[PDB]
């Protein structure tokens, strides 16, 4: 009810980010949402003395027909002070990633009850554009904590602890973690038990509020069933020349990760200039090198540790037939997590939808494990991604990304 | 008197840390000084400016310019320095409407709002920064000191503040009359409708009365400007639009700067004239920018100009947007990385046209370029119409399927249909996913000495075929490609090729059909002739037989 002082980083201006083009359907949805928000005092119209801007668009959350406004505060988030005044941070709960079920709740609506510092509001400016620029875009700024700004969970944090006090006291085994507009709630119960404690949790926030449009929904995760990817080699009875070349290639690649991988015995087997499809019997020496390589690959990689002072990088490879592989790391060859996807819903003829869903899943996994989002290296042309990703986005945060324009040879090794 | 609503002032600041201007007033002729004192006395009675005392420490220079072929001087306050110190504003005019997104109108009336412009007061705390001085006659008295009370012409903030003040005044009228459109440009309001002529003039008179609430008077003697409008390089008519006339000069010899404005006219023309091409004429501007240099036109640039002249021989027109109908976009390939398109809702009535040009790059293919053109049209269409058009594309459905399922990147194009108008985009070759049984296996290698730039490229095969070729003025990367080319040239219709070149695989896995490198083009030409090619990669320097033999032959 009383403002927290907020400033930008030293020697740093407000965002001046261009609004990207919006479809007719989204413009209309945003006009209706914002007209309602304005009557509720959440936002106010601004004049031309405010030169700042942040893009806005609209999404449909996963399994609903109602539009949600999303503001791309990425630039504002970079330029906003860091928030360590009461807390150096919320030490990321390492137990969250071991619950059998973790549900994600959109609690962003609760932020709208806290006024935003009067001197900072101008920096939250945004524009609803009009088709063909036929009328001036509608300019607003926030009067209350906006969804998607990093300061909102930080400023609301004291109020959140208090609302959850009774539920924490009564269900002490539950792990509750807040990231931006999301609440992650992890338990070890069976799904019906779980769904009912989740609904229990909702009650406390309807209770405190007295209505949140997207508080009812629940995205169900199972991090204990999260599968990984060690490096495995084929098991064959007949090896062709081609088979052995692919094996030596993969092993050469693995040797950058694992110290003692050897290929010299296997590379001997290629001696001669044989047809690619000719079967080569393995020598005893080769069989032994192969077996010892197999043993090495069954152990964890050496000297791999997460460093919170460094960014997480996520790489993704398109493997074909709806399958995607990805690795998360901070230093080359020191993977912190690898994985694979194939489940990509209603996207069997749409690569870009599949990739956009992959990005959101990987980002969710990153939040649960480390409490932050990775920087993606996307196997896609920038113009294709920028034109389409907002049509399949269902998350309330947005990660950073760059584009890969040269085909990686390592695709072959994660397949 | 009738009270009038005051116009809320916009608060204005200087940039952080800056003070206002303190610029010396230039000395003026007794003739100029007298003119300014008259102009300013009248402005002062009108309320636009006020005399100020000697405390105000700021100043901006004022000039008297002879309005050509008249004895009348006019006042110019030079705000360049204050503009450098004034804050940034939100500017709304950055995106101008495109005519092809406008809607048909029966009537469009123009209202003059030039007097409105100085009804707009200037923020009181900012006025001190607008101070200016009329010098006195013979410098024998203090100069007459004034400041502005209204937005000055030439001040950085006047356009945005005027536009936002007018928009706020007009908003209730527009909201409560959804059957009209209002657009402000310079000192005029344009009001369009589909109403019957009498209803339309009634809405006009109601808008005049609404504007009176703020004391804004509009000239009764209706505007001289009437449809058609010359606007922003277009000609707007009630139900059609076009670009203003495109005339290409006859010239015996062309300069850099001439070519720049030719390419200028042609780009402007390309939004309604189908098929305009500019690649060869833009090529003449490669690299150099000595604006008076004469450039001989290539035979290729002369042909392109000639074909453009033919296209521009006759006027064309665009139609306006009908929201009740779908948008269709049709694209054609033109050669040398050039693509042209038309957007329409009924056949043969284009809303607009356009072109897309290949990005500078080392290697390319038609499908990627087609894909990029589609995303550009998609994006432009969202801006103009708020929706994606349906596409008609010169690529078979099966070609597309094969491309995107096998390409190493994610890629997508929205709902589209094949149009069978050549030249068709197609896949010229596709590598095998598995080694070919019964095909000869070529192990290739090349290497070069980086000091002397001498090298070798060659192969050996499972049938004992061998070839090494000595090369001069070459690099490791060139020799690796040469070796692959030799294997393609000397093999049958089906071939397995084994290479250790990550560089060569990088290129081939990107599936170019055309390259900047003539060596890669030669490889592409060979690939097109084959029935099956399997390309295998192995790491270098490992004892890989076949590779290990021809590595020793070419690195010797
Ligand atoms: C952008 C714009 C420029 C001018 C005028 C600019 C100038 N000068 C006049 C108007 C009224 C508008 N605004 C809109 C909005 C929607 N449809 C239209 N259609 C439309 C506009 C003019 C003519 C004509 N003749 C026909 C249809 N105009
Ligand atoms: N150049 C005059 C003209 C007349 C009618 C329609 C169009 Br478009 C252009
Ligand atoms: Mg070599």
């Amino acid at each position: 009810i009383e403002t927290v002082p907020v400033k930008l980083k030293p020697g740093m201006d407000g965002p001046k980010v261009k609004q990207w083009p919006l479809t007719e359907e989204k413009i209309k949805a945003l006009v209706e949402i914002c007209t309602e928000m304005e009557k509720e005092g959440k936002i106010s119209k601004i004049g031309p003395e405010n030169p700042y801007n942040t893009p806005v668009f609209a999404i449909k959350k996963k399994d609903s027909t109602k539009w949600r406004k999303l503001v791309d505060f990425r630039e504002l988030n970079k330029r906003t002070q860091d928030f360590w005044e009461v807390q150096l941070g919320i030490p990321h709960p390492a137990g969250l990633k071991k619950k059998k079920s973790v549900t994600v709740l959109d609690v962003g609506d609760a932020y709208f009850s806290v006024p935003l510092d009067e001197d900072f509001r101008k920096y939250t400016a945004f524009t609803i554009p009009s088709i063909n620029n036929e009328t001036p875009g509608i300019r607003y700024q926030y009067n209350v904590l906006p969804q998607g700004w990093k300061g909102s969970p930080a400023i609301f944090q004291s109020s959140m602890t208090k609302i959850l006090e009774p539920f924490k006291k009564q269900n002490p085994d539950i792990v509750i973690y807040q990231y931006m507009d999301d609440l992650y709630v992890g338990s070890d119960l069976e799904i019906g038990q779980h769904r009912t404690k989740i609904e229990e949790l909702r009650q406390h926030l309807l209770r405190w509020g007295l209505e949140p449009p997207f508080l009812w929904m629940g995205y169900e995760l199972h991090p204990d069933k999260w599968t990984v990817q060690p490096i495995v080699l084929p098991e064959k009875d007949s090896w062709t020349v081609n088979d052995i070349q692919k094996l030596v290639g993969k092993l050469n690649w693995a040797s950058q990760i694992y110290p003692g991988i050897k290929v010299r015995q296997l590379s001997k087997l290629l001696r001669g200039t044989k047809a690619l499809t000719e079967v080569i019997p393995l020598t005893e020496e080769a069989e032994l090198e192969l077996a010892e390589n197999r043993e090495i690959l069954k152990e964890p990689v050496h000297g791999v540790y997460y460093d919170p002072s460094k960014d997480l990088i996520a790489e993704i490879q398109k493997q074909g037939q709806g399958q995607w592989t990805y690795q998360i790391y901070q230093e080359p060859f020191k993977n912190l997590k690898t994985g694979k996807y194939a489940r990509m819903r209603g996207a069997h003829t749409n690569d870009v939808k599949q990739l956009t869903e992959a990005v959101q899943k990987i980002t969710t996994e990153s939040i649960v494990i480390w409490g932050k989002t990775p920087k993606f290296k996307l196997p896609i042309q920038k113009e294709t991604w920028e034109t389409w990703w907002t049509e399949y986005w269902q998350a309330t945060w947005i990660p950073e990304w760059e584009f890969v324009n040269t085909p990686p040879l390592v695709k072959l090794w994660y397949q | 008197m009738v009270p009038i609503s005051p116009i809320e002032t916009v608060p204005v600041k200087l940039k952080p840390g800056m003070d206002g201007p303190k610029v010396k007033q230039w000395p003026l002729t007794e003739e100029k000084i007298k003119a300014l004192v008259e102009i300013c006395t009248e402005m002062e009675k009108e309320g636009k400016i006020s005399k100020i005392g000697p405390e105000n420490p700021y100043n901006t220079p004022v000039f008297a310019i002879k309005k050509k072929d008249s004895t009348k001087w006019r006042k110019l306050v030079d705000f360049r320095e204050l503009n450098k110190r004034t804050q940034d504003f939100w500017e709304v005019q950055l995106g101008i409407p495109h005519p092809a997104g406008l809607k048909k109108k029966k009537s469009v009336t123009v209202l003059d709002v030039g007097d409105a412009y100085f009804s707009v007061p200037l923020d009181e705390d900012f006025r001190k920064y607008t101070a200016f001085t009329i010098p006195s006659i013979n410098n024998e008295t203090p100069g007459i000191r004034y400041q502005y009370n209204v937005l000055p012409q030439g001040w950085k903030g006047s356009p945005a503040i005027f536009q936002s003040s007018m928009t706020k005044i007009l908003e209730p009228f527009a909201a409560q009359n959804p059957d009209i459109v209002i657009y402000q440009y310079m000192d005029d309001l344009y009001v369009g409708s589909d109403l019957e002529i009498g209803q339309h003039r009634t809405k006009i008179e109601e808008l005049r009365q609404h504007l009176l609430r703020w004391g804004l008077t509009t000239p009764d003697k209706k505007h001289q400007k009437e449809p058609p409008f010359l606007w922003m390089g277009y000609e707007l008519h009630p139900d059609k639009w076009t670009v203003q006339p495109i005339v290409l000069p006859e010239k015996d010899s062309w300069t850099v700067n001439d070519i720049q404005k030719l390419v200028g006219k042609l780009n402007w023309a390309s939004q309604i004239y189908p098929g305009i091409k500019v690649r060869q004429l833009s090529k003449l501007l490669r690299g150099t920018k000595a604006l008076t240099e004469v450039i001989p036109l290539t035979e290729e640039a002369e042909l392109e100009l000639a074909e453009n002249r033919e296209i521009l021989k006759e006027p064309v027109h665009g139609v306006y947007y009908d929201p009740s109908k779908d948008l269709i976009a049709e694209i054609q390939k033109q050669g040398q990385g050039q693509w042209t398109y038309q957007i329409y809702q009924e056949p043969f009535k284009n809303l607009k046209t356009g072109k897309y040009a290949r990005m500078r790059g080392a290697h390319t293919n038609d499908v990627k370029q087609l894909t990029e053109a589609v995303q550009k049209i998609t994006t432009e269409s969202i801006v103009i119409w708020g929706k994606t058009p349906k596409f008609k594309l010169p690529i078979q459905k099966e070609t597309w399927e094969t491309w995107w399922t096998e390409y190493w990147q994610a890629t997508w194009i929205p709902e589209w249909e094949f149009v069978n108008t050549p030249p068709l985009v197609k896949l010229w070759y596709q590598l095998e996913k598995e080694p070919i049984v019964g095909a000869e296996t070529f192990y290739v290698d090349g290497a070069a000495n980086r000091e002397t730039k001498l090298g070798k490229a060659g192969y050996v095969t499972n049938k004992g075929r061998q070839k090494v070729v000595p090369l001069t003025n070459t690099t490791n990367q060139k020799t690796e490609l040469q070796a692959i080319y030799l294997a393609l040239q000397d093999s049958g219709l089906e071939v397995n090729i084994v290479t250790d070149s990550q560089y060569a695989l990088g290129i081939i896995q990107a599936q170019p059909d055309k390259s900047e490198s003539e060596l890669v083009n030669q490889i592409i030409e060979q690939l097109i002739k084959k029935e099956k090619v399997y390309l295998a990669w192995v790491p270098a320097h490992k004892g890989i037989g076949g590779n290990e033999q021809v590595d020793k032959l070419v690195s010797a």
